[PDB]
């Protein structure tokens, strides 16, 4: 069907290691992964709207600015409760 | 007590609307459900399959055919019933022995967060585990669990020891945490802090072995005040 | 050494049992649902062989690094640590690890089989791991619990040891030598692992037993199970479809056994897997984000700290 | 046992606790050691 034939062809194609997907977007950015593919690439919608896939990224660079002889105390306490 | 209290009860509120709205956190014992009715689902639906036989009913073999042969067809049927009922079973076994691990899981999950206030990291919930709370649930378990989650850092300057006559007073259950400037309150943990008396220290050694040692003073409570 | 995964694969049921052969399918139709579920569960196998890693190389939430010089009073890590100059990058005990445990599989690809890629790349897994033992070099049982607070790694290594017994007197006392154990400590284990008395065995069972396993079936699909031929195409170049379906059926029906006797044999592991993962995820948040006074449940003696290391399909632990 | 400053120790005033039962303290050089 002509509504099958939009998905086989135009300028939208990502090769990855996981596949040739195709009705994507590879952007040169990284977030949270979502629907998960593999090797990485993931994708989601986003916003003027459409699939993106992109290489995901693992959480926020930290640094725990450590010196030779600084400790650091935690002055406050916050009774989370959980569930399992 | 007040301050802590009014934590614990607001939090209490939380896990009701969390798990209140529709916000579905509830499916590891959705999943349960929804495979052993896809199963069941299967099984019956097995029964359409003629398994190569002339159709999949038996009073339609019977009213066309000769008992000669007929057993052929029966059989076969027989055959693939039988193949069926053979992998339903041996799933249900496999998914059996799962359930069981989860549950002798969930058993010392009780035993320890629930009759006790078992340390081991990340066994009873992130944080310290203060207490918990078990609350049944269709075919499971739900458990709540009540922490201890530090928070609002204060990144002080701490040394090793405090040399104060010569010989080197270690801490004794704290981590000495010279503030800025006064350089010599013992903390512990959490940010309540007092003067070294020699009565949070423990006296050992001499000052030069324990690289980093800072003197000053270790405060004595008994002498300089009551000479009577 | 801990194996936390397994090969994701599946079967395209259908072109295993059937080559293409239109009155194969048809004929294997008729044969009910009985290969929807087969496939059903192999993609569960290969989910779970996902959520294990999930399980274990990610319980940080938030990547850490380590600072720019190296003052920790003295211990010489920077074997566990990452080298910059390898490619990815990784630490020089995982590098051994890697090359050392290693293994046609487009030809059995050409029978229906499927090798589907890992989520978590091994870099990725790496960069975890990295950061885990940065957090611990500088953070202690605190990053695993809360915010993350920096510490003096002697001072941290003290009330480790009080935790142990002895009083923090003694690890403030004599660092010099405890440090030069453990230098020389971490020296010898590159030695031991780059050694062969079957290291990295377990990690390579695994593999062995999974390979042997996809081969027993590829091998399957070659004997005539009691028919005429075992090519089908013979079958359907020398007889009309009323004979064909005899031996056809033959086929099929032992195609399809042995198609079983695999799915199942590859649950019964997925579930033994699954268990080793979760002993891992233990492990790991109980002998490495934090101390644990369960002998030998962190290794023999008393236990001072750990140290994660990422390996092919698995953990290494360094306690 | 008899309370004594040994076995216990001091943090804050006494309008902040609940229920804090004010009543006596002993110490160990208190006696003749105070001469
Ligand atoms: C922790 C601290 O020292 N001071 C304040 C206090 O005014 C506050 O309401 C309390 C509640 O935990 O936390 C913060
Ligand atoms: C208590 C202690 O050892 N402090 C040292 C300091 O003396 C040294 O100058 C600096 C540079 O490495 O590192 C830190
Ligand atoms: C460092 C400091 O301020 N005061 C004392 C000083 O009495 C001492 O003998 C000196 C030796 O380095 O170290 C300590
Ligand atoms: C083992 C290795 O690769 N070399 C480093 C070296 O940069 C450093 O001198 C040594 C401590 O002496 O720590 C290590
Ligand atoms: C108990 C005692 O002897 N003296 C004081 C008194 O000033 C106080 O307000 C009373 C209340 O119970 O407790 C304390
Ligand atoms: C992504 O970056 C590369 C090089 O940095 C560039 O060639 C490419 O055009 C970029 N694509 C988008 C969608 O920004
Ligand atoms: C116990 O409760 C009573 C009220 O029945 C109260 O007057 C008393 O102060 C309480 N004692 C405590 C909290 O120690």
């Amino acid at each position: 069907t002509p509504t099958w034939r939009v998905y086989s062809t135009g300028s939208n194609v990502f090769q990855t290691r996981a596949g040739c997907l195709i009705g994507a977007e590879h952007v040169n950015n990284s977030y949270e992964c979502d629907i998960p593919i593999g090797a990485g690439i993931c994708a989601s919608y986003q916003t003027s709207q459409s699939i993106i896939a992109y290489t995901m990224s693992l959480g926020a660079e930290n640094s725990v600015a450590y010196s030779n002889n600084s400790i650091a105390i935690p002055t406050n306490f916050t009774i989370s409760v959980t569930t399992e | 007590q007040k301050l802590i209290a009014n934590q614990f009860n607001s939090a209490i509120g939380k896990i009701q609307d969390s798990l209140s709205s529709t916000p579905s956190a509830l499916g590891k014992l959705q999943d349960v459900v929804n495979q052993n009715a896809q199963a069941l689902n299967t099984l019956v639906k097995q029964l359409s399959s003629n398994f190569g036989a002339i159709s999949s009913v038996l009073n339609d073999i019977l009213s066309r055919l000769d008992p000669p042969e007929a057993e052929v067809q029966i059989d076969r049927l027989i055959t693939g019933r039988l193949q069926s009922l053979q992998t339903y079973v041996t799933q249900q076994l496999i998914r059996a022995a799962e359930i069981r691990a989860s549950a002798n899981l969930a058993a010392t999950k009780m035993s320890e967060c629930v009759l006790g206030q078992s340390k081991r990291v990340d066994f009873c919930g992130k944080g310290y585990h203060l207490m918990s709370f078990p609350q049944s649930a269709p075919h499971g378990v739900v458990f709540l669990h009540v922490t201890y989650v530090p928070a609002q850092e204060k990144n002080f300057t701490t040394a090793p020891a405090i040399c104060h006559d010569g010989k080197a007073h270690f801490p004794r259950e704290g981590v000495f945490v010279s503030n800025g400037t006064h350089w010599f309150v013992t903390q512990r943990n959490f940010y309540e802090p007092q003067i070294i008396t020699t009565d949070n220290t423990f006296v050992s050694g001499n000052c030069d072995v324990v690289i980093g040692i800072v003197n000053n003073t270790v405060y004595d409570p008994l002498q300089p005040e009551l000479d009577s | 050494i801990l194996p936390v995964s397994m090969t994701k694969t599946s079967v395209d049921c259908t072109m295993y049992i059937c080559g293409d052969s239109t009155e194969c399918s048809n004929l294997l139709l008729q044969y009910g649902s009985f290969c929807t579920q087969l496939n059903r569960a192999l993609t569960g196998i290969a989910v779970e062989q996902d959520k294990n890693t999930q399980e274990v190389f990610a319980q940080v939430k938030q990547i850490y690094k380590t600072p720019p010089i190296k003052d920790f009073g003295g211990f010489n890590f920077s074997q566990i640590l990452p080298d910059p100059s390898k490619p990815s990058k990784r630490s020089p005990i995982e590098d051994l690890l890697f090359n050392k445990v290693t293994l046609l599989i487009c030809a059995q690809k050409f029978n229906g089989l499927t090798v589907l890629p890992p989520l978590l790349t091994d870099e990725m897994i790496a960069q975890y791991t990295s950061a885990l033992l940065a957090g611990t070099i500088t953070s202690g049982w605190t990053f695993g619990a809360g915010p993350a607070l920096q510490i003096p790694f002697p001072m941290q290594m003290a009330y480790r040891f009080n935790g142990i017994g002895v009083t923090q007197n003694v690890l403030y006392e004599n660092q010099k030598l405890i440090a030069n154990q453990f230098n020389s400590a971490i020296g010898k284990i590159q030695d031991s692992l780059s050694s062969t008395p079957s290291a990295l065995g377990k990690l390579q069972d695994v593999v062995n037993q999974n390979a042997q396993a996809l081969n027993t079936l590829v091998k399957q699909l070659s004997s005539n199970f009691g028919a005429i031929s075992s090519v089908l195409n013979d079958i359907l170049s020398r007889l009309d479809p009323p004979e064909a379906e005899v031996q056809i059926d033959r086929l099929i029906t032992g195609r399809l056994q042995s198609l079983q006797t695999y799915v199942t044999q590859q649950l019964i592991r997925a579930a033994e897997i699954r268990a080793s993962a979760n002993l891992a995820a233990t492990k790991m948040s109980e002998c490495v984000l934090g101390q644990s006074k369960r002998v030998d449940f962190c290794g023999k003696g008393y236990h001072l700290m750990s140290f994660p290391q990422s390996a092919p399909h698995g953990v290494v632990f360094l306690h």
